[PDB]
């Protein structure tokens, strides 16, 4: 970035050529990157606008019976209540231009209109690292909401939440959700393992849950190849197989003659399916890096509302891009300052699963999504 | 009625198969926009050419 | 461990706690006996042990508890076990320490028994007259 | 169990499973399963199994039994069961309740202490349970030797929960 006061000297000319300086401006005036059109898409099908800037689990205990008896009486029953709680978090974001008095007086207006047009790209660009960074860093914040301080999620970590009992599975403290492969290629194997730990928590298709499968394309070109009993990458056999999309082309089909069944929906979302393996539909997803597939429930009795919550100041005077006055006025120097506020934390921590794909050693949180490494 | 689908098979010419993709899609929306990015202008016949290579 | 068969006339009795019991002897249970003055103390007061009390939250000096004599004690386990978590031995007889006020499985000639278990978490109190032998040989 | 399960679905005709045995039949997946690659364009002989049995999912068959994932069901063990037909119109186990009406269901007794200084309050239920149809169900045990062993969420005088 280049940064620093604007200054006469950065006008660069009135016209070369024939041509204006300010009609060049002119054309960034209303430009939109169709990068930022994507990145906005994700986060509008990935979050939800929070309500509630706190979330309460609550559980009761059990007892049984006795066998009954001809003079005495039983002995009593008791049971006790207790919870969980989640919250989201919250922070504020600055961007700023300044300018001299000089450039002011002559510099072309066009100039001003596609920086104010850059500014509200850069809030596009903040708003889809700060989801992702929800998801794929893998570590606790704390929010304090009313000056009590309360946990901020990702997915399971584990940490030593348990997870609640579901068809008579009960979980252990420990449980986790960012996952490493074990091996240099993906493994139906660890497709496999990695959809089942969705819907260990419910979130199945009985449910009516659909799983999704987002992967850079270096992945899909492993998971396309997986057939039924055939050997795949690390020794793997695949117990299930890949069922390219109603829309894929006639010469990409297997050696083989039938299908029991029906081909997976073309697009999802917008978004172009690929195909499907134990009933995941898989997505190149233009964002994702290279090692990394993220798998997501949605739709079902469970996860009809999206992964990430996003919260948003209780005021409306302090939602939205807002632009603050400045204090350096009008003489030598001039500023203005443009301000977005929100933050994020996930309430359904078994709703979706991150794998990597690595030989061994732990989870590593991808460079471009850690917090603190920057913003977009 | 049956649960099998019969597959297509190849008719004596085939469309060449050519992986669409959601990046690729990004790639030829920004293009067809990139596009609009034009002056049209006088030609060399301002009486300079510092714009011309 | 928690009262679960008390009988208010014959099987216990209300008496005034000498001293203040503190929220760490919640859900313990211990032998009590009566001081010179008519108040609950752990252990063998003038009276030798009178019987068993358990209390669910602390409570103050000149407070008024329930003392059990006979009837069923649940979710027991040993005084110095941690309440809810450890429990006694199934089928087992239970002594008082005097001095204490302390109950465990281990037998001694100065020593009061208090009951026995029915499986490993269900005592049947029933406080003996006296320590277990007043002429050791 | 899943764990049985995730075995039975991949039996294929001729092929060979985990003790060197070769599988008489095929396991035939259920419509609402995965899609599947079939090497025929008719690809199946006979009829494709149902998807849903009295309300429960089906995975599929094997020797015409259908398989159903059961929740409840312990981790080395499988319930065969014959229902429908001529016989086995009757479910497998009878409840035995009283007589009489008044004995019948869950039942609430008003205690023998009363308002003040303790209060009791008393649920009961009686019933019993047995088998008439002796041959109308199998279990079965996965076990590498030995006789078999009741499972101990399910041994009769262990708990009742």
């Amino acid at each position: 970035n280049q940064g620093g006061y604007n200054t006469a000297g950065d006008i660069k000319y009135k016209t070369a050529d024939g041509v204006s300086y300010d009609s060049l401006w002119n054309l960034f005036s209303n430009v939109t990157d169709e990068w930022n059109k994507h990145k906005s898409k994700m986060v509008q099908l990935m979050t939800f606008p929070v309500t509630n800037q706190t979330e309460k689990v609550p559980r009761i205990g059990q007892f049984g019976f006795e066998k009954a008896s001809e003079f005495g009486v039983p002995e009593s029953k008791r049971t006790e209540l207790s919870f969980y709680q989640l919250a989201y978090d919250f922070e504020d974001y600055d961007l700023a231009f300044r300018y001299t008095w000089k450039f002011l007086r002559d510099a072309p207006s066009s100039q001003i209109k596609a920086y104010h047009n850059q500014a509200l790209q850069a809030d596009a660009k903040l708003i889809h690292r700060k989801v992702m960074e929800a998801i794929f860093d893998n570590r606790e914040r704390e929010a304090d909401i009313e000056g009590l301080p309360y946990k901020v999620y990702p997915l399971y970590n584990g940490d030593n939440m348990i997870p609640p009992e579901y068809n008579g599975t009960t979980f252990s403290t420990g449980h986790n959700h960012y996952l490493v492969s074990g091996g240099t290629k993906i493994d139906s194997a660890d497709v496999e393992m990695a959809a089942d730990h969705i819907r260990e928590h419910g979130y199945t298709e009985e449910n009516g849950t659909q799983l999704i499968a987002f992967a850079h394309k270096a992945e899909i070109q492993e998971v396309r190849r997986f057939r039924f009993g055939q050997t795949n990458n690390n020794s793997a056999v695949a117990n299930y197989d890949f069922v390219q999309s109603q829309g894929e082309s006639p010469l990409y089909l297997p050696n083989a003659d039938g299908l029991l069944g029906k081909q997976p929906q073309s697009m999802w979302k917008g978004l172009r399916v690929k195909g499907s393996y134990d009933d995941v539909l898989w997505i190149e997803e233009p964002t994702m890096p290279a090692g990394y597939v993220l798998f997501l429930a949605t739709g079902g009795t469970l996860a009809q509302q999206n992964l990430v919550g996003l919260r948003e100041h209780e005021d409306a005077a302090w939602r939205g891009l807002r632009q603050i006055p400045g204090n350096q006025t009008r003489y030598p120097l001039i500023d203005s300052f443009y301000q977005r506020s929100f933050g994020t934390g996930i309430r359904q921590r078994g709703g979706a699963v991150v794998l990597q794909i690595k030989a061994s050693g732990t989870y590593d949180i991808p460079t471009k999504w850690t917090n603190g490494g920057g913003f977009e | 009625a049956k649960g099998v689908k019969k597959l297509p098979k190849r008719k004596g010419t085939n469309p060449i198969p050519r992986d669409k993709w959601n990046s690729d899609d990004i790639a030829r929306r920004q293009l067809e926009q990139d596009q609009k990015l034009h002056l049209t202008t006088k030609g060399p016949h301002t009486g300079t050419n510092d714009s011309f290579k | 461990a928690r009262y679960d068969k008390y009988n208010p006339y014959g099987g216990g009795f209300r008496a005034p706690l000498a001293a203040d019991w503190t929220d760490a002897d919640a859900g313990k249970l211990y032998a009590v006996g009566i001081n010179n003055v008519g108040a609950v103390v752990k252990g063998a007061g003038q009276s030798g042990v009178a019987g068993v009390l358990v209390l669910t939250k602390g409570a103050k000096a000149g407070s008024i508890v329930d003392v059990m004599k006979f009837g069923e004690v649940v979710e027991f386990g040993p005084t110095s076990g941690t309440p809810g978590t450890d429990f006694g031995a199934a089928g087992t007889a239970y002594y008082a320490d005097t001095s204490t006020g302390a109950i465990n499985s281990t037998s001694g000639e100065a020593k009061v028994k208090v009951g026995h278990t029915v499986g490993a978490q269900r005592l049947i109190v029933a406080v003996a007259d006296g320590v277990v032998d007043p002429s050791p040989a």
